[PDB]
RNA sequence: GUGGGGGGACGAGCAGGGGGCUCCCAAGGGGGGUGAAGUCGUAACAAGGUAGCCGUAGGGGAACCUGCGGCUGGAUCACC
RNA sequence: CUCCGCGAGUGGUCGGGGUGUUUACUGGGCUUAAAGCGCCCGUAGCCGGCCCGGCAAGUCGCUCCUGAAAUCCCCGGGCUCAACCCGGGGGCCGGGGGCGAUACUGCCGGGCUAGGGGGCGGGAGAGGCCGCCGGUACUCCGGGGGUAGGGGCGAAAUCCGUUAAUCCCCGGAGGACCACCAGUGGCGAAAGCGGGCGGCCAGAACGCGCCCGACGGUGAGGGGCGAAAGCCGGGGGAGCAAAGGGGAUUAGAUACCCCUGUAGUCCCGGCCGUAAACGAUGCGGGCUAGCUGUCGGUCGGGCUUAGGGCCCGGCCGGUGGCGAAGGGAAACCGUUAAGCCCGCCGCCUGGGGAGUACGGCCGCAAGGCUGAAACUUAAAGGAAUUGGCGGGGGGGCACCACAAGGGGUGAAGCUU
RNA sequence: GUAGUUGGCGGGUUAAAGGCCCGCCAAGCCGAAGACGGGUAGGGGCGGUGAGAGCCGCGAGCCCCGAGAUGGGCACUGAGACA
RNA sequence: CGCAGGUCGCAGUGGCAAGGGGGACCUGACUGUUUAACAAAAACAUAGGUCCCCGCGAGCCCGUAAGGGUGUGUACGGGGGC
């Protein structure tokens, strides 16, 4: 399921150092945080870009924004996100009501 | 719960890999393919062996018969291994002295096992010394 | 041996049922296999005579029903040990 | 599903034993098929055709009637499917139920019924393939196959 | 599904023998089952055959006449010579004087005791006592 | 007819690793099983004296106990 | 001592066959005795609708070249008969060539609609995913009332409470569940699914002169889904609660009772892949009395809470009960078969050893799947009958029972 | 699983065809209809048993074919041996 | 980068340059740090684990005091142990 390791994927950078159990939680981490995210503006899936720890930026859209340490939108962030950026739901949920 | 399974004209090979797929469960035939008894028996698949006498051993009866079967330790020739064999006849056991050459014969007993009430006996002593130990019981012969 | 054609439960065309929770207990079974014996119930009886028609005393009856395993349900007699034959008679359990 | 299903039914249409032209029919078989060609090119399957014509028109069966199927005649009037029209109506549903996964990826009774219609597509596919209605290099690619939606 | 015709119609004219009924009605069908019947009819094990045209490939009635004991189709469809007819005689009937073998042959379908007289033999269809 | 040097195919044998399948030997264990009844309790059979059993997890001299879901092979084929 | 069996033989142990319908093609079984994989998709294989035309591959008939001899079966003959030898026919289960036949199977072509699939219409459903909302109950918190108990049990005690408890009122917060209606009721392949509204899907039944024209069944291997507990990481945590602590009980009590209490139970992503995952009953199709409750659709009649309603009758399809024929060791199944048949798959072959050991594969782990033999044993086992017993139920009776009574014995001395 | 392995082309050798062997070229060949791996075994006519289907090999002795001559190799002669 | 042929020596990475290898126990996970001048280690540190003081006008610490550090900080944090 990676590209030539088995299971270590992107701790394999650390060999047989630090413990199973750390590198198991580093490459849990990684995997989500390299993965492709949808941009929160263009909803387009696209590799991000962590800035920083926080600070996530879509190369597609333009859009620069604050989310997680280690991935952009954490389980707590999703549900106390900015209304901007919620249009398309409160649309989806007009068209829903009047239709 | 209907109509055996492989029955078409076609079927043949089929119905004869399916039956002989299940031969495997019985446990003479898989014996007999897998040679077990030439593997694991003492006597080898020889209807009877010889072996030197050790020990003179009494067995006791199971449990609702009161006795002591006398046998012998007797250890094999041909591969060593001493296993014990029941002397027969009254006063079978007074012919039989340790050291002494014996011919180890099958008990009996329901598939070469062991017998009635001897618990775990599966040979028994056919001749000493190169003497049927029946005529010599008999008196036909005597013990060389 | 296979005791009774219902397997103890009259449950019907379905894997799994929903289950309750037995009164005096908590060994209890699904919904059905248990027992809901109801009763009229009413609070004071046989005061109707000094209460109800004197002052104006208006009382209430409640309609309750119980629930029990076949434990507590043997326990309290609402069921017998009932012969063979008497096993697929059809009795309401006194109601 | 298709196998160990809770109920078996019966229901269809019984038709007469050997079908003719109605005494009470207004309509001749070549004015048959041009109503047949009017709805094509309206754009109805050849089932709503049938319907069609048997409701609004009042022709109970075309192959009495002109002699062929409605396919058959079809395809003589310049109307070619692009694939056979239950083979189509089969990736349809597919194409629909992927759809619906996308958003609900943890449907898994959507996902059962995604697999029963998708093998049926194949035994389709596997009897087109045999009798020659469709090529032999027809492969069920529903990422290749959308426009067909 | 259905499979075989011919086991289907005999199995059904043996449970309507065996509820003692006076007709049989038989679908689907063919020429087989035809010439089954012609047979059984021929040798008095069966009574009166009526075609019926339904639109679905045609039905047979079958008058019973309390002569079967036992009925059905050998299946699967041996092969059988003229040498061999004896064996699957002893087979399949009791008595030598009871009961016929079915025998689809190059002549076409016949009792044992027609193949017999031809001398031929052909593929088992059933058997009647 | 030859005697040297070299190359070639075949190719024993002796040196060695490599692997496998076999078979024995071993201080010590490790879970087990058969006797004959020796000790401790009484877990199963009766609503077996806490109804029983299945999977699983924890706990306990031990049979076993407890939690969760399931079954009746329950001691119920039975509400209004 | 006497008798029995066979006899120039008669016994012992082995191996094969019979035994054995315990390997089942003929010809077994899988509800409970051993045995249906937890469920479904599907590859090879096997099995497959009707009619017409062609072929003649399988098939059938005859014939030829063959299948060494001996052996085997029949016949005649020769050893005294015999065993045996000689002579003739047959077979020695097959291969190939020639000539025929076309019913069946196969192939090729054309045509169908009966199985299958795709449709249209009005309904049914706790079918699924997603979102929003509610119902009481509950726990906790804050305030007001009002004292001193509460809680628990067989009895208590631990415990809660005088910093105001339990109970009542006024407010807020949180997590679970969806009472009655509600059913051998519904949906789903199984696991499983029960508040309302909405959106997005799925799968059936019914009605049909709709479309295609056999496109089907089963399915080794290969898959995918799959309770609870458990595991990995994150969130949440009201109630309950393994582990644990305490109070009791007991000979003991590391249990059963009470107080408390953590994982866990809930949500998200993944792993696990097991269950009395059961109807202990594989899937598909046909035939075979009925009577009765209920669910969905539909048609005929009657009524009408004029409603999507109710009642009666028919069909189709589910779901229960009794019960023809038939079946079964029996309990019992019996159109929802465990009956009569046609296919295909899986499994069983006395018990224990033993779901053990080894190997392999899978898993983060727990573990899971697959899965023996040595040795030991003569039964283990199913259903039913009679009894015996029970700290199951019901009835009857009794101063060798009780109740109401009277006299006592048990303590002292003495007789025994 | 296979890497002279599968096939083609051109040759050598042979009494004679052939990856039999050699030079070049390609990636082919076998396998769940069970490769490969392991185990067992000379094959057949035939034999024992059972009413038969069948099961077994006592498939030792007799006849036919095969292989070998303590293990492993290689040659002479000759129509013919690697005796 | 490869193929074919020929050819010399004892020796062709010919000088220079340039790993001996394997099995087992103890111990510290590892990289890192240490007694300048007799100890380089199994000592220290380490990531990881866990406990405690703390809601900030805090906790802890420095200063005689004025005042200061942690702090241009805020419990996913500062400080203190193992
Ligand atoms: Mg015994
Ligand atoms: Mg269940
Ligand atoms: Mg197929
Ligand atoms: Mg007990
Ligand atoms: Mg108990
Ligand atoms: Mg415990
Ligand atoms: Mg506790
Ligand atoms: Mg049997
Ligand atoms: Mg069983
Ligand atoms: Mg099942
Ligand atoms: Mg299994
Ligand atoms: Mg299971
Ligand atoms: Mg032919
Ligand atoms: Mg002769
Ligand atoms: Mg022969
Ligand atoms: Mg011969
Ligand atoms: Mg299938
Ligand atoms: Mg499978
Ligand atoms: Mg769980
Ligand atoms: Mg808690
Ligand atoms: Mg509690
Ligand atoms: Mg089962
Ligand atoms: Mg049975
Ligand atoms: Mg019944
Ligand atoms: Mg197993
Ligand atoms: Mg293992
Ligand atoms: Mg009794
Ligand atoms: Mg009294
Ligand atoms: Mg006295
Ligand atoms: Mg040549
Ligand atoms: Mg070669
Ligand atoms: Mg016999
Ligand atoms: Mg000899
Ligand atoms: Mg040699
Ligand atoms: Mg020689
Ligand atoms: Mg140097
Ligand atoms: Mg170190
Ligand atoms: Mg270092
Ligand atoms: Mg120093
Ligand atoms: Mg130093
Ligand atoms: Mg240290
Ligand atoms: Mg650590
Ligand atoms: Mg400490
Ligand atoms: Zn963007
Ligand atoms: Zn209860």
């Amino acid at each position: 399921p990676f590209s030539h390791t088995k299971i270590v994927g992107p701790a394999g950078r650390y060999g047989a150092r630090y413990g199973m159990g750390i590198r198991r939680k580093v490459t849990t981490i990684e995997v989500k945080q390299r993965g492709k995210h949808r941009c929160p503006s263009c909803r387009s899936l696209v590799r991000l870009e962590r800035l920083a720890f926080g600070i996530w930026h879509c190369p597609k859209c333009g859009h620069t924004f604050a989310g997680g340490a280690y991935v952009p939108q954490t389980i707590l962030g999703k549900t106390i996100a900015p209304e901007e950026l919620k249009g398309v739901e409160a649309e989806k949920a007009k068209w829903k009501e009047a239709a | 719960p209907g109509k055996k399974s492989p029955y078409g004209l076609f079927a043949g090979g089929k119905l004869k890999k399916k039956r002989q797929k299940f031969r495997w469960n019985d446990v003479t035939y898989k014996r007999r393919m897998l040679g077990l008894a030439e593997k694991y028996d003492p006597l080898e698949g020889a209807p009877m062996a010889r072996g030197i006498v050790l020990e003179k051993v009494g067995v006791e009866a199971r449990k609702p018969n009161a006795a002591v079967r006398k046998c012998v330790r007797v250890q094999l020739v041909k591969n060593g291994k001493v296993v014990t064999a029941f002397v027969p006849y009254d006063g079978g056991l007074n012919y039989i002295n340790e050291h002494d050459e014996v011919i180890i014969e099958r008990i009996g007993g329901p598939e070469g096992k062991s017998l009635g009430d001897i618990p775990g006996v599966r040979f028994k002593v056919v001749k000493v010394n190169g003497v049927s130990l029946w005529a010599i019981w008999r008196g036909k012969k005597q013990k060389p | 041996p296979k005791k009774r054609k219902n397997r103890g439960r009259k449950k019907g065309d379905k894997g799994r049922e929903p289950y309750v929770y037995c009164d005096n207990c908590g060994k209890v079974v699904p919904r059905s296999k248990a027992i809901r014996l109801t009763v009229p119930y009413s609070p004071v009886p046989p005061d109707l005579a000094r209460e109800l028609e004197k002052q104006g005393a208006i009382i209430s009856r409640y309609l309750v029903t119980k629930t029990y395993c076949i434990n507590c349900a043997v326990f309290f007699g609402i069921i017998k040990v009932r012969p063979r034959e008497e096993r697929k008679k059809r009795v309401p359990l006194q109601q | 599903p298709h196998r160990s299903r809770h109920k078996k039914g019966r229901s269809s249409s019984v038709r007469p034993p050997h079908p003719t032209v109605p005494t009470w029919i207004q309509y001749t078989p070549e004015e048959v098929e041009q109503l047949a060609v009017e709805l094509a090119r309206r754009g109805f399957p050849p089932s709503q055709i049938g319907i069609i014509l048997r409701d609004q028109y009042g022709i109970p069966l075309v192959k009495p009637i002109t002699g062929k199927k409605l396919t058959k005649i079809l395809e003589e009037h310049g109307i070619k499917q692009e694939l056979p029209e239950d083979l189509l109506n089969l990736i349809r549903r597919a194409l629909r139920i992927r759809k619906h996964l996308e958003e609900h990826p943890k449907d898994m009774a959507s996902r059962r019924g995604l697999q029963l219609v998708e093998s049926k597509i194949h035994r389709l596919i596997k009897y087109y393939k045999r009798v020659g209605k469709i090529p032999q290099d027809f492969v069920y690619n529903p990422e290749a196959l959308s426009h067909l939606a | 599904v259905m499979l075989d015709l011919l086991s289907n119609a005999l199995t059904a004219i043996k449970n309507a023998e065996a509820m003692g009924k006076r007709q049989v009605v038989i679908w689907p069908v063919n020429k087989l089952i035809y010439y089954t019947l012609r047979v059984l009819q021929r040798y008095g094990y069966v009574g009166e055959i009526e075609y019926i045209d339904d639109g679905r490939g045609g039905k047979y009635v079958v008058q019973l006449l309390g002569k079967i004991n036992d009925i059905g189709a050998i299946r699967p469809r041996f092969p059988v010579k003229y040498r061999e007819i004896v064996e699957w005689e002893q087979k399949y009937l009791p008595a030598r004087q009871i009961g016929i073998l079915v025998i689809s042959t190059s002549q076409g379908v016949m009792s044992h005791l027609e193949a017999k007289e031809k001398k031929i033999g052909g593929v088992l269809l059933a058997y009647v006592y």
